[PDB]
């Protein structure tokens, strides 16, 4: 648990990173702020004047247990309990 | 289900706690039990005043409208708040009971009179 | 124990006997509960204090008698509402008991009244999509005739004489079986001097 | 005449649809023939009494 | 799906039905009265005081 | 994970994202597509992706497939009056054949808004009963009314039990 | 003949949505609720423009401008007098007549009173009937105790005007007394304060604009644009108050100079405005000012 | 509440319910005011039938409904 905590931990990729990677500006979508687009990243190289091809289907693999959370499937007595502060 | 004859009616279907009335005005069918199944709500009354002191009488006029052309009856108290209400003509006893109190209550006047006058 | 800040409880959280003691986290940062299990129970106990007399492990509220819960103590209401979602947490949370979070909640409601608490206040819409009062509703309604010569909406209201003959009818008709004949009542409701 | 309450309604139904008109509504009961109590009934749509002697 | 007759049901119904039409009570027997007690013998029912 | 090729499919969100609601007369759709040829890409496609979507929202429409039974794919519904509606679906994408049918026998927008809009009719706020039908059950629930009796104890004036004492 | 524009002009309604101005960080400041995790989406700079585009037709929207109306009138009418049911009973009847198909100001509630008189409800009565049987977010049965005046000073105190508008709007109609009581002891506290910039990029600023313009209290806002280089709006505020006011000793000086711009500043603060000398030289500060960096 | 095949009590064996006593005068006032009552409710009762037979009628055959009905074929062909 703790080799691979710090693992993944490790490789995860940063918005200023996946700027840089396909030269795009990452806007951030909030609720909260209506919908303003928020800049937190932007590509140090030239920006792409090209946008991504937008995909009919994505073809991501999915996983069963946030999937039937989402449709209101998911029964457990333990789960959103009320506990102490952490 | 099914009746054996019988008919719609516009009633009032009492619902609340112990000394705490609160009836909700429906049409339901003339067998069925009084806070059983109905038709449809047509409004709700509550009898307690409130801190206005005033009554509250939701009446969704629009449809007792229909249910009235379709066949449907009226119970006694619900026939009164509507003369209160002016949808409806006052109901004759409503008006024979308050001759009834007016005489009563100068009945009192009287034997109150003499006991002042004589004593 | 008999507070000195009773009257004015907001002059303790501003001293230094209250920096010295929590310093600037919230006093049910250094708090947890005795339990048996990894999942405590979904409510705290009812209350700390029974007959003038406190429990071994008070709560952050019952532990501090110089803590007084009341809608103008506005910074201690603030350790126990979200500064992110202004919620307030639930007891487990902070560990605090049914009876002191029955007043929290009170108090954090009674201050959002008083406008002492900020609190997210909604842009609504207006309930009606027109403004005209150009309607019998809201307006005057011709008077009908029989209102304006002070008389009743129908005839029938009124007490009417009935013949003689009529009544006859039914002596005759109701035979030993009658009632003292009632005349036409007053025109007004009579009351008990 | 109209109770007070649905005379309200129906004139204020003329205003909106912008008829103006001061006639007031009223119910036509020479329709309804209103006949006593006592009046004979139809006897060949009524009920007979079952065999059941006590 | 198929439900399975009721035969006494029916046959019960129509010999009910017949006996009704066989043994019917006569207007003599069902509208008679006793004039000192003022009850109707075939039932036993007394009838209202307003009539007597 | 989930099993399959493009698991979304299976998913209610992705079904509920489907703009092709069939009116009353479509009883009948049948699909005949060829299983080769680059022509007939789009309508295997079709198969893959919207026939879960148009099924899901029309539920009460027969829907049955061919395979290579016709050298080039097509569609046809058949409806309650006995018309057919053919319609050739080579050399086009899955997207024009959605987009397609939708405006020769799918409903507008403005057809459906209406439908939409009668249910919310059914739920007069003003009714009073249980949480799943109605939003208030009692009107003690109102402020300004008189509460509960299992909250806030009523005046002794106002109970039958001394009603009755003080008046016995 | 010649009729005075209203709050719902066309003309009015463009000027005062260019005085608003617009703010997407004030106009969608984050919001203390309920969070989820945010969601990224990777866009050019031309897509990043549409976006920032869309935002601002979604801000127009918010910031629509509520409508000014005036006090409503007394609802004092009688339908029927029943001096039968005099005595017979303690309490009113309060009926209400609930169908989903009827817009709430064309809604009959009328009341039996314990005289046997059948009235119509008054305004505070019809309101909070409707609230009962058609709630609606936001708004309480029973008047809450923030609008009292010492509660109002609080929030006053914390500068929360835009708040106290917002629990106005919601608890009250437009047309009602306390709507127009808290909105114009609100607008008078501004002033004393030169709190106008809170206002700013919301709904609820022409409705100031409105109100000391009919009321001759221009002074002070005036003087806050000069202080921002906001001539423009200063003298489209001047242009208003001509207009409203055609028959002043500005309106008639401004055509017969025919002062433009920044002249009719000058000319309505001589004339007009109580506080000539002050808005003299705050005017002249500015026109220091911007000649520096004009060189 | 009992059923047909149920007995009688002991206690309601001799039992006679008198009628109520009849003031003259109220009982035909009394008796007038159900004749006017009952009369101007069957008025109205009448009206709001003919108000449910109207818009039935109206929706399966109406203007408005047979001027939609034609526009959908139309537009179908
Ligand atoms: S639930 Fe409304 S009174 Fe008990
Ligand atoms: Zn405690």
């Amino acid at each position: 648990l703790t080799q691979g905590l710090f693992r993944g931990l490790s490789r995860q990729e940063t918005h200023q990173q996946l700027a840089d990677k396909k030269g795009l500006h990452v806007v951030e979508i909030r609720e909260e702020c209506g919908p303003l687009p928020i800049v937190v990243a932007s590509p140090r190289g030239p920006l792409r004047k090209d946008p991504e091809p937008e995909d009919e289907v994505p073809d991501v693999k999915l996983d069963w247990e946030d999937v039937k959370t989402a449709q209101g499937m998911k029964r457990s007595v333990w789960s959103n309990l009320k506990r102490a502060a952490t | 289900k099914a009746y054996r004859g019988g008919h719609l009616t516009i009633r009032l279907a009492l619902g609340g706690c112990t000394n705490r009335p609160f009836y909700r005005i429906v049409a339901a069918h003339n067998k069925c039990p009084r806070d059983g199944r109905f038709v449809e709500q047509l409004g709700s009354y509550d009898p307690l005043p409130n801190s206005h002191g005033e009554k509250l009488v939701a009446l969704n006029l629009d449809r007792i409208r229909h249910w009235i052309g379709c066949g449907a009856h009226l119970s006694k108290p619900m026939e009164k708040l509507l003369g209160l209400a002016g949808f409806f003509p006052l109901h004759p006893m409503m008006i024979t009971n308050a001759e009834r109190l007016r005489r009563k209550r100068a009945r009192e006047v009287l034997l109150a009179s003499q006991k002042t006058d004589a004593e | 124990p008999i507070s000195p800040y009773k009257d004015e409880p907001w002059k303790y959280l501003e001293s230094e006997e209250y920096q010295e003691r929590y310093g600037s986290r919230p006093v049910w940062a250094d708090y947890r509960r005795n339990h048996k299990g990894g999942v405590p129970p979904q409510r705290t106990r009812k209350t700390c204090i029974r007959r003038n007399k406190v429990v071994g492990n008070p709560c952050p509220i019952c532990r501090d008698h110089k803590l007084h819960v009341d809608f103008r103590n506005v910074k201690l209401l603030e350790q126990f509402v979200c500064a992110h979602t202004g919620i307030i947490f639930y007891a487990p949370y902070t560990g605090v008991c049914v009876k002191q979070h029955k007043r929290l909640t009170q108090a954090i409601q009674k201050a959002r009244d008083h406008g002492l608490l900020i609190y997210h206040i909604p842009q609504v819409e207006p309930r009606d999509l027109d403004f005209s009062t150009s309607h019998g509703a809201v307006s005057a309604t011709p008077p009908a005739p029989t209102l304006v010569s002070g008389d009743p909406w129908y005839p029938w209201y009124n007490w009417k004489q009935p013949p003689e003959r009529e009544l006859s009818r039914l002596r005759r008709l109701y035979q030993g079986h009658l009632q003292e004949e009632s005349g036409p009542p007053p025109e007004s409701m009579p009351k008990m001097p | 005449p109209y109770p007070p309450l649905l005379r309200a309604m129906i004139i204020a139904e003329r205003q909106k649809n912008g008829d103006t008109s001061t006639e007031e509504p009223m119910l036509n009961v020479q329709r309804i023939r209103m006949e006593p109590w006592d009046y004979p009934a139809k006897q060949e749509d009524k009920g007979r009494a079952k065999g059941t002697p006590v | 799906k198929k439900v399975r007759p009721r035969l006494i049901a029916e046959l019960a119904r129509r010999v009910r039905a017949l006996r009704e039409q066989l043994n019917r009570p006569r207007d003599s027997q069902l509208y008679a009265v006793d004039y000192e007690t003022l009850t109707r013998p075939f039932s036993g029912r007394r009838l209202p005081v307003r009539a007597w | 994970p989930m099993k399959g090729r493009f698991p979304i499919r299976r998913t209610l969100q992705y079904l509920s994202q489907g703009n092709v609601v069939f009116k009353d007369s479509v009883k009948v759709m049948t699909v005949n597509y060829n299983t080769h040829g680059e022509l007939g890409e789009g309508a295997r496609k079709f198969v893959f992706f919207n026939i879960p979507q148009i099924q899901y929202k029309n539920p009460w429409v027969q829907i049955m497939m061919f395979k290579n039974m016709t050298p080039s794919p097509f569609l046809r519904f058949y409806l309650d009056s006995g018309e057919q509606v053919l319609v050739d679906v080579e050399t086009k994408s899955n997207k024009e054949i959605m987009e397609h049918i939708r405006k020769i026998l799918g409903k507008n927008e403005e057809t459906l808004r209406e439908e939409e809009e009668e249910k919310k009719q059914l739920s007069h706020p003003a009714n009073f009963g249980p949480r799943k039908y109605c939003l208030r059950e009692c009107i003690c629930e109102v402020e300004g009314q008189v509460p509960c009796p299992s909250l806030v104890p009523l005046p002794k004036e106002m109970r039958g039990k001394y009603k009755a004492a003080l008046k016995a | 003949e010649t009729k005075k524009p209203t709050f719902m002009d066309e003309e009015v309604q463009s000027i005062l949505t260019k005085m608003t101005g617009l703010n997407l960080q004030k106009t969608f400041k984050p919001a203390i609720q309920e969070l989820k995790p945010p969601t990224y989406k990777l866009m050019t700079q031309a897509q990043l423009e549409e976006a920032t585009r869309q935002a601002v037709e979604a801000a127009k929207v918010r910031l629509k401008m509520p409508p000014v109306l005036e006090e409503r009138v007394p609802i004092n009418d009688v339908l029927a007098e029943d001096k039968i049911l005099e005595g017979t009973e303690t309490t009113k009847y309060v009926f209400t007549d609930i169908s989903y198909s009827i817009p709430h100001r064309e809604r009959f509630i009328v009341v039996r009173e314990p005289s046997g008189t059948l009235r119509k409800a008054s305004w505070e009565e019809r309101d909070r009937m409707i609230q009962v049987y058609f709630p609606k977010e936001g708004r309480k049965i029973l008047t809450p105790i923030i609008f009292k005046e010492e509660n109002l000073r609080t929030m006053y105190s914390q500068d929360r005007h835009v708040d106290v508008l917002n629990l106005c709007f919601a608890q009250f109609e437009p047309d009602s007394t306390e709507y127009i009581k808290v909105h114009h002891k609100t607008y008078e506290d501004i002033d004393k304060r030169g709190k106008y910039d809170l206002l700013r990029s919301t709904r609820y600023f022409g409705g100031m604009v409105w109100y000391f313009v009919n009321n001759k209290k221009i002074d002070g806002l005036l003087i806050d644009q000069i202080q921002r280089d906001l001539i423009d709006d200063a003298t489209n505020l001047v242009q208003l108050y001509h207009v409203l006011h055609p028959d002043g000793q500005s309106a008639q000086g401004a055509k017969d100079q025919a002062a433009e711009g920044i002249n009719l500043i000058k000319v309505f603060a001589k004339t007009e405005a109580q506080k000539g000398a002050y808005i003299e030289l705050t005017l002249q500060t500015y026109q220091e000012a911007l000649s520096r960096h004009s060189a | 509440r009992k059923t047909r095949h149920d007995p009688l009590a002991k206690s309601k064996i001799e039992r006679v319910n008198m009628p109520p006593a009849v003031d003259p005068a109220e009982f035909f006032v009394l008796m007038e005011r159900y004749q006017h009552y009952r009369q101007t409710v069957r008025a109205l009762r009448m009206e709001f039938v003919s108000e449910v037979q109207r818009k039935v009628h109206e929706a399966r055959a109406g203007v408005l409904a047979e001027r939609k009905a034609l526009k959908d074929a139309a537009e179908h062909r």
